[PDB]
């Protein structure tokens, strides 16, 4: 999840409704669970991404067919396709895992 | 839920760990910061070395506003006595700065024009130091036993590569001689 | 006392964390004092990053020092903690039957997070929740509980003290436990005769015979 | 009109910030010195750590689509190669905002002459016109300072009179041939070395800049060699080798040719795709392709060694290499193809001649990869750019390859081609000038690029004159296979054989613009070159004839 700006639960997971309706009870309430402890925390997390260490501590990421601009947080990065941008680790955690941004 | 590694860490986690052992540095510079752990510096003065911590020095490099000092155990020259000695103890692996693998891959990305006689020379002598030890390791790994292993000084990235085999067939192992008594 | 310290004793937790087959005590005293510190630099380098433009009709080094740093340790704990979750979703059991008995430390406001405790009870809620409503149905009179039968077993599992962990031994020397010919510490194996324990060579062994090293902690993992 | 360092602090002053930065550096567009100045600009700015957006940009007409849309927070604002033929402070407009305009767009240019409208009244530059022509440059100067603000009946009719006076003569001015100065790379150069830069694979990318032009003329870059050579000799990697060694490592002079890809193909087929040679030795004729086997017999250059890929022929036949042709090439008046080039070697991987690379690259742009399919067609080429980006790169060389295997192919393809021209002596010597069209050909998808129709005519305008008496005169070229007779038609200039007295000044782009201001029939100059524009197959014909006459030259 999925993230910045998380900022709701979906499009995600291509099993959809072909994975059992009791499962997705349990993941949505799993998802509505992992919520508090976004909001326990005053990191900032941001728990969700960052799985491996900033380095260092700016990358450049390459468009990959993706529109754009979408980037509202912190900056308007103006997506656009074709168009590599030399941004800090930052936001690149966060649009990474969405499918924006392709070379790290 | 970490996925992978997760009982291991990862190689790269290793360097993470590393970059906080400080080394010194020969700033070019003549706000504050207070930072959190650094607890240095006074503005730093060029041509002046000083002792710092790594992830820093790393930093201040790509901009080219300092010139990591060589850590004196990285010499070609001071390499041969270490091979020298471990040729002729084949038992234990000798002094290591345990993390020498990944300093070695670290400062030679950068660094490595600061280095006297860095080029063709430091890269074949680790990577060689970095084999007759890795083979030492699998002919050292025969005598395995519960519970009990020397590895006495090995690095951390040795340790890391070869620690969910070991710490595995250990668990195969001691989990039958344990469970038989 | 010093910040330093408390940064050392981070990274020793995580990587006592990640290395140990358990659950260790959640250490509040100075994962607060991190916690509010954290919450200190960040409003204050924001501050000082907003203030700089006012000068501005010079050197963003300490700026982008300072925010690296934050990068680097928001991300410890942040591994930390997101090993012990996953720790309590795979001991969420053993912990429910370590919390029902009396001896000797249960959950309480220590061994867990005041945050991890809502994560623990709320997990094994609708986890329960979920099974029951899949598969327990169609539910069988004796295995109505979850817990051991005993056999095979379940969960129970795994406060597992005999799995192996590389460890290096450190610490202080009075000149406690140094017995010779270099040093602490004992060992005493039940299965085995002791070794004993050398202090500059990582030994590996079983956790459960470290486990007091491990506490006081005389020796790395 | 500015200091190249303060130019500089200026772009240093406006940028830092949080958010930061803001600043979108235009790349552009196909031509390689693009590549070759901005990369070197990229580096810099990743000095001291400035964030920055980088795009690939290919329609002059795409521009306004990307400004007119995304900007923000951006005060301080880069371009390349754009502006110097048509001012953007009416095709954007600006519209002043906020004097000490919050925003500066830089714009570097090595076409001439600039527009009138940009380097006089400051306001989104901030020009780069320094410092080849500053000059002057005296009819760009009395163009305004007369013009504006500009009994009394003889003083009025006097006013005018002047008014037209200085028109006449502006007239002359900004309605002439776009033709390059110097490499823009080379000016970002010596922008560079006043900040106190020499970094080694920088100085290749002012090597790789200057030498992607030498297809096309010099003009001035036979006189470039000093300010490179010199530099050249402002560093070394070593006294004296110690082979290799594996580091720096670095490059040097070696006596290159223009001799196309001598090291990464077979020396015969190095002779017989070259360009220089395809021309003098009449190789699309079978009587005069014998003539280069009589070269061979006169070198001693077994054909199958001629065969073999240049990588393993014999030791010998190297060590003669600089020799053989001294003894031999002379008599064929072949003399001129040994230059003083620069080579770098990366050791155990190869060496690379300067031009070969140049070669690679150019290979990558055009393969390796209504409206909606030609905007999604230069769109493939938008993203075919950064996989040529790459090749630029030191770590990655195994794509670089990649473009070679290419760069060969394209030849066997234009070469082929171009033979399949001479055979039906397709040319119209017409009157005024010369003229073409292909009509049908194989494997039109090669030749949508304007670079590799850049590099056909090249080869062509170079085969067809030796010289070979008389009047060098201009080609045009036309292809066409999808995109509903889309007729790409290229605008080309004359080359002379090594003895060059003058630039000659492609006069296409004023004659097109005639012709847009007249009937404008289909007429698109939707390309970024003023030399290039496009037609259909409807209307190209009366194109044609309006092109015939009024011949401007």
């Amino acid at each position: 999840n999925g993230l910045d700006l998380m900022s709701s639960i979906t499009f995600s997971q291509q099993d959809t409704n072909n994975l059992s309706h009791q499962e997705q009870e349990y993941l949505k309430e799993y998802c509505d669970l992992i919520t508090d402890l976004k909001s326990g925390d005053l990191v900032d997390i941001d728990l969700s991404g960052s799985l491996v260490p900033p380095s260092d501590v700016f990358i450049d990421v390459r468009v990959l067919k993706d529109a754009g601009e979408i980037q509202t947080e912190y900056g308007v990065f103006n997506l656009i396709k074709d168009s590599q941008f030399f941004v800090r680790q930052s936001d690149v955690e966060r649009l990474i895992q969405q499918g924006y941004l392709q070379k790290i | 839920l970490p996925a992978h590694l997760q009982q291991t860490f990862s190689p790269e986690e290793i360097q993470f760990i590393v970059e906080n052992e400080p080394i010194k540095i020969f700033p070019r510079i003549t706000w504050q910061l207070i930072t959190t752990d650094d607890k240095a510096l006074n503005n730093m003065v060029a041509m002046r070395s000083t002792e710092v911590v790594l992830w820093i020095a790393l930093l201040l490099k790509q901009q080219s506003k300092c010139s990591i000092v060589a850590p004196q155990w990285l010499t070609t020259k001071e390499l041969d006595r270490k091979i020298q000695y471990e040729k002729t103890h084949p038992d234990r692996f000798s002094e290591l700065p345990w993390n020498w693998l990944v300093l070695a891959r670290i400062l030679f990305n950068k660094a490595k024009d600061d280095f006297h006689d860095p080029i063709h020379e430091l890269r074949g002598k680790i990577q060689d130091l970095r084999e007759i030890r890795q083979i030492k390791v699998l002919k050292g790994l025969k005598y395995l036993n519960e519970s009990h292993l020397q590895l006495d000084n090995l690095s951390l990235l040795e340790i890391n590569e070869l620690r969910p085999f070991i710490t595995e067939i250990m668990d195969k192992l001691r989990e039958i001689h344990t469970a038989s008594l | 006392v010093s910040p330093q310290q408390d940064f050392s004793d981070l990274m020793k937790s995580w990587k006592n964390e990640r290395c140990s087959p358990e659950l260790l005590p959640y250490p509040h005293q100075l994962m607060k004092r991190l916690l509010n510190r954290i919450s200190m630099q960040s409003q204050l380098i924001e501050n000082i990053s907003m203030g700089f433009l006012d000068m501005q009709n010079e050197s963003k080094l300490p700026l982008l020092c300072m925010e690296t740093e934050l990068e680097r340790l928001k991300f410890v704990i942040r591994s930390y903690i997101r090993c012990r979750l996953s720790k309590i979703d795979k001991f969420s059991l053993y912990l429910r039957q370590l919390n029902e008995d009396e001896n000797s430390l249960i959950s309480l406001t220590d061994l867990l997070s005041k945050d991890e405790i809502k994560y623990h009870d709320t997990h094994s809620l609708i986890w329960l929740k979920l099974v029951n409503d899949s598969i327990l149905k169609y539910m069988p009179e004796e295995l109505q509980a979850i817990n051991d039968t005993e056999g095979s077993v379940n969960m129970i599992d795994e406060p597992d003290w005999n799995k192996f962990v590389f460890i290096h031994v450190n610490g202080p020397p009075d000149g406690e436990n140094e017995f010779g010919k270099p040093c602490y510490t004992v060992t005493i194996p039940d299965l085995k005769e002791e070794v004993e324990l050398t202090i500059g060579s990582i030994y590996v062994m079983r956790y459960e015979v470290i486990r007091d090293l491990l506490r006081d902690d005389k020796v790395a993992l | 009109i500015s200091q190249f360092s303060e130019a500089y602090n200026k772009i240093l002053r406006n940028s830092s910030s949080h958010s930061s930065c803001q600043l979108v550096i235009f790349v552009s567009c196909l031509n390689i010195d693009a590549l070759c100045a901005t990369k070197m600009l990229s580096l810099l700015f990743k000095k001291q750590l400035v964030q920055s957006q980088i795009v690939p940009i290919f329609g002059y007409s795409e521009l306004r689509r990307h400004y007119s849309q995304l900007d923000d927070n951006i005060n301080s604002l880069l371009l390349v190669g754009f502006g110097g033929v048509i001012d953007l402070e009416a095709f954007l407009e600006i519209d002043p905002q906020e004097q000490s305009f919050r925003r500066d767009i830089y714009v570097l240019d090595a076409h001439r002459p600039w527009n009138l409208d940009n380097i006089f009244g400051s306001q989104i530059i901030q020009c780069f016109d320094d410092g080849t022509v500053d000059d002057t440059l005296g009819e760009q100067k009395e163009a305004y300072y007369k013009l504006l603000e500009l009994n009394d009946l003889s003083k009025r009719k006097q006013r005018k009179k002047q008014i037209h006076e200085y028109e006449g003569v502006l007239e002359e001015y900004y309605s002439q041939g776009t033709t390059v100065v110097n490499s823009i790379s080379a000016q970002i150069y010596s922008l560079l070395s006043a900040i106190g830069e020499t970094n080694l694979s920088n100085l290749w990318l002012n090597i790789l800049g200057t030498t992607s032009l030498d297809i096309a003329y010099a003009q001035v870059y036979n006189r470039l060699y000093p300010l490179l050579q010199d530099e050249v000799k402002r560093l070394t990697p070593s006294s004296r080798n110690s082979v290799k060694t594996p580091d720096t490592l670095t490059l040097n002079i070696q006596p290159d040719y223009y001799l196309f890809l001598l090291r990464h193909s077979s020396l015969y087929d190095s002779f017989y795709y070259s360009n220089y040679v395809n021309a003098k030795l009449s190789l699309w004729n079978e009587n005069g392709k014998k003539r280069l086997h009589k070269m061979f017999a006169r070198m001693g250059i077994p054909l199958s060694t001629a065969q073999e890929t240049w990588l393993y022929m014999d030791h010998s036949i190297k060590r003669e290499l600089g020799i053989i042709f001294d003894k031999n090439l002379d008599r064929y008046g072949l003399q001129d193809i040994i230059r003083d080039g620069f080579v770098r070697t990366l050791g155990y991987r190869g060496s690379i001649s300067a031009s070969e690379f140049v070669e690679a690259l150019t290979a990558l742009l055009e393969v390796g990869n209504s409206a909606q399919k030609l905007t999604n067609l230069r769109k493939r080429w938008v993203s075919n750019f950064w996989l040529s980006w790459d090749a630029l790169d030191d770590r990655k060389v195994e794509l670089l390859n990649r473009g070679i295997q290419l760069a060969q192919d394209l030849q066997r393809a234009i070469f082929n081609t171009g033979v399949a021209i001479l055979e039906k002596k397709l040319i119209k010597h017409l009157r005024i000038y010369r003229l073409c069209v292909l009509q049908d050909g194989p494997d039109l998808d090669l030749y949508r690029n304007p670079l590799t129709l850049l590099r056909l005519g090249n080869w062509l305008i170079e085969c067809c004159a030796e010289s070979e008496d008389k009047q060098l005169l201009p080609m045009v070229l036309a292809s066409i296979d999808e995109n509903t007779d889309t007729y790409l038609v290229a605008g080309l200039t004359p080359r002379y054989p090594r003895g060059t007295k003058k630039p000659i000044l492609n006069n296409f782009s004023m004659a097109f613009q005639q012709i847009t201001a007249e009937t404008d029939a289909k007429v698109r100059i939707d390309n970024f070159e003023s030399s290039i524009i496009e037609i259909r197959r409807e209307d190209l014909s009366p194109f044609l004839e309006k092109l015939t006459l009024s011949g401007l030259l």
